[PDB]
């Protein structure tokens, strides 16, 4: 998910202590406008819906889970945050993963 | 090597033994058998049991405390007000 | 069709589920439950959830139900 | 499976071939799961697609309450109470 | 000149079985070792039939298991005698080690060490075998336990990928474990022959601990029927355990097919590894729990060095007996703790139980061995 | 959140140590499975045998 700077703003803005599975926003993604994540929810394996949810991030229909634009869980049953794959940019137009 | 023909030396220790068919397979079972097992249990008992009894108290506590740790969810909301 | 026969069936699960509620354990659990409900209603942004007391009620409830249900069914 | 998720708001209905011996408490988990559908507790809220079954570990099963009285008429001629239905279901799954 | 003493094959049967002297006063516990051999004989043949139907692939394995439990004739009896036969093998094995810790059979140090090697081989065997069902518990048990190898500092991940045969647990890994789990027990038999080979040239120990050359007895007439009684009681416990409540000792929520996408809520190792698991989960830092995991099994070699008592048998040293049963209770503590979800009440008891588990076998025992040495004026 | 309610034990016919399943219940339960269940639940490992 390449994303707008405003989402970078709302993600950076969030209080860290409040999070169900705390993790600093900038510390996650290598470049904030890009966010690469495993597409499986951490709760019961359902796939979260892109471009949705209260935060404008992700949403899981299976049990109402709410992920933020950075993919961290907040509202809903799901325990820990969406997993971040290892990856690296190479040529500027390309991105190796795994 | 250590065959029966060559082991420890020993000197005049006589012994006696009946044929299996000449004697009952269950001699004096009640008069002597059961009380023997009881004496044996009475010997092992205090040596063995108390640590296990100690284990049980811990087992009961751990589950119970964990119950206080979790099932007393209402204590936290009660703290909320 | 006729509502009565539907009325007639009744079901035996429900009837048993009420007689156990009549018993004192389910009663105190019930009033404590309603107490938790009214306390939840009292404020605009409560974090409290009565589901715990609901388990306290349902556990002894359905446990008491367990002794009597298949006695009715064949 | 993906179609099954599409038909069920993303939820995947588990295979029933070993549903009894899989779940803890076994078939005892099943009957109570069917027999029990308490109305939702005050102070808790959930998606309309979700349904509140307390015995479900997520306490919000995607399944709609599958059975009620006379959903089906037994050939045996026995009365079709939802209790008898769930009982026969658990027996058959236990055999399964 | 009996035919048995002339025939080169019969001489081995004659010495190893029919005519080796044994202490007269041997009790029930010494039966268990023989039982282990029988268990192995049962774990092989039974399991061998499972091999005739099981298909070691990521997809076909579980379905092949359903094929064994249903379409195959009498297959479920085989699968349960096998899966419960392993747990019986660990009951007999733990008791078999326990009598050695008690009666001072560890003074036969070479046999002791070989026995430890049999212990580790048995652990790798049962572990690689538990992955075969490829149920929900198996994929994640193998996942976590192989993720433990991640800890080693330099080899770390490269080693783990070398076991996986890939970047994650998958079909090739399942085939790996099918082969290794198929091959190890047959090594265990040969090492067991070495085990008896270092045992029989000195003779079996007796519960009193005093040398018993004065009252040795031929093995056959007595111990063939005594051990036969042990085999019958063993078959009693096993056949009851399998034919009445096969799954009480098994783990429910293993039957669900493995989901890489999903992690089961409790996820625990089966009980016979499980005490060691606490020594992992209790200890902070990823590597220290690994080293503690190694020391937990490898101390046993250190134990004979730590002996200080001028005697041998535990029966004449009650103060040591109290520490011994205390330690056994501590083991039960580790098992019950390892059967439980992480929380402070469990973790605290796990810390205490672990540290106590090491202090009892390192610090406490030798000292009271000395005190007992001085109570009797040595 | 909080762990799920623990289901009550029931006086089932087959929970006796020697008692067997009642096949008429298995029949009627299969007759329940064919309609209400079968529409949205697989049984991969059971044949019509
Ligand atoms: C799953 C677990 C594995 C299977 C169970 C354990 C394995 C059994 C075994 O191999 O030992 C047999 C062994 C046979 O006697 P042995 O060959 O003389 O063994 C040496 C003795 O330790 C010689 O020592 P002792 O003479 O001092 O006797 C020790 C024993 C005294 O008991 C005995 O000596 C024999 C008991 C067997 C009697 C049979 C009763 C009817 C069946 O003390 C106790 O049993 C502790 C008291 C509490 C048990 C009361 C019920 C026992 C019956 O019996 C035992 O020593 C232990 C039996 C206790 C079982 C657990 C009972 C609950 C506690
Ligand atoms: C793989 C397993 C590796 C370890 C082999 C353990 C078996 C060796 C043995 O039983 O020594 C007897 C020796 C007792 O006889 P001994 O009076 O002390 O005289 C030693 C000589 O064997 C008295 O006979 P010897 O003076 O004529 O000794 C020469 C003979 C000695 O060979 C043997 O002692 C037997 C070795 C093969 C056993 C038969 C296999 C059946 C399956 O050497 C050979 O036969 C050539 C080597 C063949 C074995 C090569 C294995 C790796 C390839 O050790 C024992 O106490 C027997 C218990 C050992 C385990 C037996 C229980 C399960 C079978
Ligand atoms: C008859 C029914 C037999 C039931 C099983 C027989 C024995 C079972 C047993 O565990 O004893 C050890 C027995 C061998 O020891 P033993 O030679 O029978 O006992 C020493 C003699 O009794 C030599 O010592 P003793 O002369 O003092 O023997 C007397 C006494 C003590 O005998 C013992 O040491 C324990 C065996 C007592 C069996 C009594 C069964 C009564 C029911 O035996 C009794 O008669 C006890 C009196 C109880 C009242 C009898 C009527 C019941 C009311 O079997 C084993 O080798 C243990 C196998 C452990 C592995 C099993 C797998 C683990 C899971
Ligand atoms: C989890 C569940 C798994 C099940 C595994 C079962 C293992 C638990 C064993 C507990 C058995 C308790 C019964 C003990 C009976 C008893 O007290 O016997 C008394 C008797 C005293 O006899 P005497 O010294 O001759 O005195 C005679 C006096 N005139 O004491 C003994 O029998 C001691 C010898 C038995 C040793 C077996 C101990 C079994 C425990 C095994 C665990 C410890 C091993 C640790 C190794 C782990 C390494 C990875
Ligand atoms: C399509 C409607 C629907 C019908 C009707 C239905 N199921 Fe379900 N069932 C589902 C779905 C979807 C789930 C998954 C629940 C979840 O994901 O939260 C489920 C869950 C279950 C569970 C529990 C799974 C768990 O994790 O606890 C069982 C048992 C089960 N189904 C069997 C049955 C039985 C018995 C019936 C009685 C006829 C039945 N199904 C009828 C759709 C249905
Ligand atoms: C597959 C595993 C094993 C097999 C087949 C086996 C077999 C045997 C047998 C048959 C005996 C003869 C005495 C008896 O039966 O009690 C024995 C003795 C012995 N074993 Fe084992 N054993 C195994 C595992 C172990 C383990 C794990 C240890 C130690 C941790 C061990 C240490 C000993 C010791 C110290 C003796 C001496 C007993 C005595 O002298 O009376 N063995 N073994
Ligand atoms: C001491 C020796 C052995 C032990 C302790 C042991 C233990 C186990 C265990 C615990 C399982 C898991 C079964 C389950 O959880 O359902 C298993 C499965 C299996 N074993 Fe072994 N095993 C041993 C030796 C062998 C041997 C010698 C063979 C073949 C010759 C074998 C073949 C198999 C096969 C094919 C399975 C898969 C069947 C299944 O998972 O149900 N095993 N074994
Ligand atoms: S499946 Fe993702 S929240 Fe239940």
């Amino acid at each position: 998910r390449h994303r707008t700077q405003k989402e970078i703003e709302q993600e950076a803005a969030v209080e860290l202590s409040q999070l169900r599975d705390p993790q600093h926003d900038l510390d996650r993604v290598k470049k904030p406008e890009w966010v690469i994540l495993i597409g499986v929810c951490t709760h019961l394996g359902c796939v979260p819906i892109a471009n949705a949810g209260d935060f404008g991030g992700y949403y899981c229909p299976c049990h109402g889970s709410h992920y933020d634009a950075s993919g961290r869980i907040r509202l809903g049953p799901a325990p820990l945050n969406l997993e971040v794959p290892t990856y690296e940019f190479t040529s500027d137009d390309m991105v190796i993963v795994g | 090597g250590r065959e029966f023909g060559n082991l420890t030396r020993m000197r005049h220790v006589i012994s006696y033994s009946l044929s299996p068919f000449e004697q009952r397979a269950y001699p004096h079972v009640f008069t002597k058998g059961i009380p023997n097992v009881l004496r044996r249990i009475r010997e092992s008992f205090f040596r063995v049991v108390p640590q296990f009894v100690v284990f049980y108290l811990i087992y009961t506590w751990g589950t119970e405390e964990f119950e206080r740790s979790k099932r007393k969810n209402p204590a936290a909301y009660e703290n909320d007000k | 069709e006729e509502e009565e026969e539907e009325e007639e069936l009744v079901d035996p699960l429900t009837t048993v589920r009420e007689q156990c509620e009549q018993l004192e354990k389910c009663v105190k659990a019930r009033e404590r439950l309603e107490l938790c409900d009214e306390r939840v209603s009292s404020r605009s942004h409560t974090e409290e959830d009565c589901t715990e007391e609901l388990f306290d009620f349902l556990h002894a409830r359905d446990h008491c139900v367990a002794h009597k249900l298949f006695n009715n069914l064949k | 499976s993906e179609a099954a998720r599409a038909a069920n708001n993303g939820a995947l209905p588990p295979d029933l071939s070993y549903i009894v011996r899989a779940r803890h408490g076994g078939e005892d988990y099943v009957f109570s799961l069917l027999t029990g559908y308490c109305e939702p507790p005050t102070g808790v809220s959930l998606r309309e697609g979700l349904y509140f079954n307390p015995y479900f570990p997520g306490q919000a099963i995607a399944m709609a309450p599958p059975i009620y009285t006379d959903v089906l008429e037994f050939d045996d001629g026995t009365p079709a109470t939802m209790s008898q239905i769930a009982k026969d279901v658990c027996t058959f799954l236990r055999w399964a | 000149t009996p035919m048995r003493k002339t025939n080169p094959l019969m001489k081995l049967i004659n010495h190893s079985f029919i005519d080796l002297p044994t202490p007269s006063n041997i009790s029930a516990w010494w039966n268990f070792g023989s039982l282990l051999g029988a268990c192995l004989i049962l774990q092989i043949t039974t399991g061998l039939f499972l091999a005739m139907h099981y298909s070691p692939d990521a997809s076909t394995a579980f379905s092949s298991i359903a094929h064994i439990t249903r379409d195959v004739n009498y297959g479920w009896i085989i699968r349960y005698l096998h899966a419960n036969g392993a747990s019986m093998f660990f009951i007999c094995l733990f008791l078999h080690i326990g009598r050695g810790l008690y009666y001072g059979s560890f003074l036969y140090s070479e046999t002791w060490n070989i026995g430890i090697i049999l212990l580790l081989a048995t652990m790798a065997t049962a572990f690689m075998g538990y992955v075969l069902p490829w149920g929900q518990m198996s994929f994640w048990g193998a996942t976590v336990i192989t993720n433990l190898l991640s800890a080693i500092p330099y080899i770390g991940t490269d080693l783990v990928q070398w076991i996986w045969g890939g970047y994650s647990v998958d079909s090739p890994t399942l085939t790996r474990f099918f082969t290794f789990h198929f091959i190890l027990p047959f090594i265990i038999a040969a090492l067991a022959t070495l085990h008896l080979l270092f045992l029989h040239e000195t003779g079996s120990n007796n519960p009193l601990g005093i040398t018993s050359h004065s009252d040795k007895i031929t093995f056959h007439p007595y111990y063939t029927i005594k051990d036969a009684l042990g085999l019958l009681l063993f078959l009693l416990s096993l056949m009851t355990l399998t034919l009445f409540s096969p799954d009480l000792l098994g783990d429910p929520d293993n039957y669900t097919l493995a989901n890489p996408l999903n992690t089961p809520p409790h996820i625990k190792p089966e009980w016979y590894f499980l005490f060691a698991y606490t020594i992992l989960r209790s200890v902070p830092n990823k590597l220290g729990g690994v080293l503690a995991l190694l020391l937990s099994i490898l101390i046993l070699a250190m134990i004979p060095i730590l002996h200080m008592s001028k005697q041998q048998s535990m029966m004449f040293r009650p103060l040591s007996q109290s520490l011994y049963w205390l330690l056994a209770a501590d083991l039960l503590i580790l098992t019950w703790i390892g059967g439980q979800p992480v929380s402070y009440p469990f973790t605290i008891i796990g810390q205490v139980a672990s540290v106590l588990y090491f202090t009892t076998i390192l610090i406490l025992m030798p000292t009271i061995s000395l005190i007992e040495n001085k109570m009797l004026k040595w | 959140s909080d762990l799920e309610l623990h289901p009550p034990s029931y006086p089932w016919s087959h929970r006796g140590l020697l008692s067997s399943l009642d096949h008429t219940s298995i029949r009627r339960g299969f007759q329940v499975y064919k309609q209400v269940c079968a529409s949205c639940h697989s049984m991969d490992f059971v044949a019509y045998r």
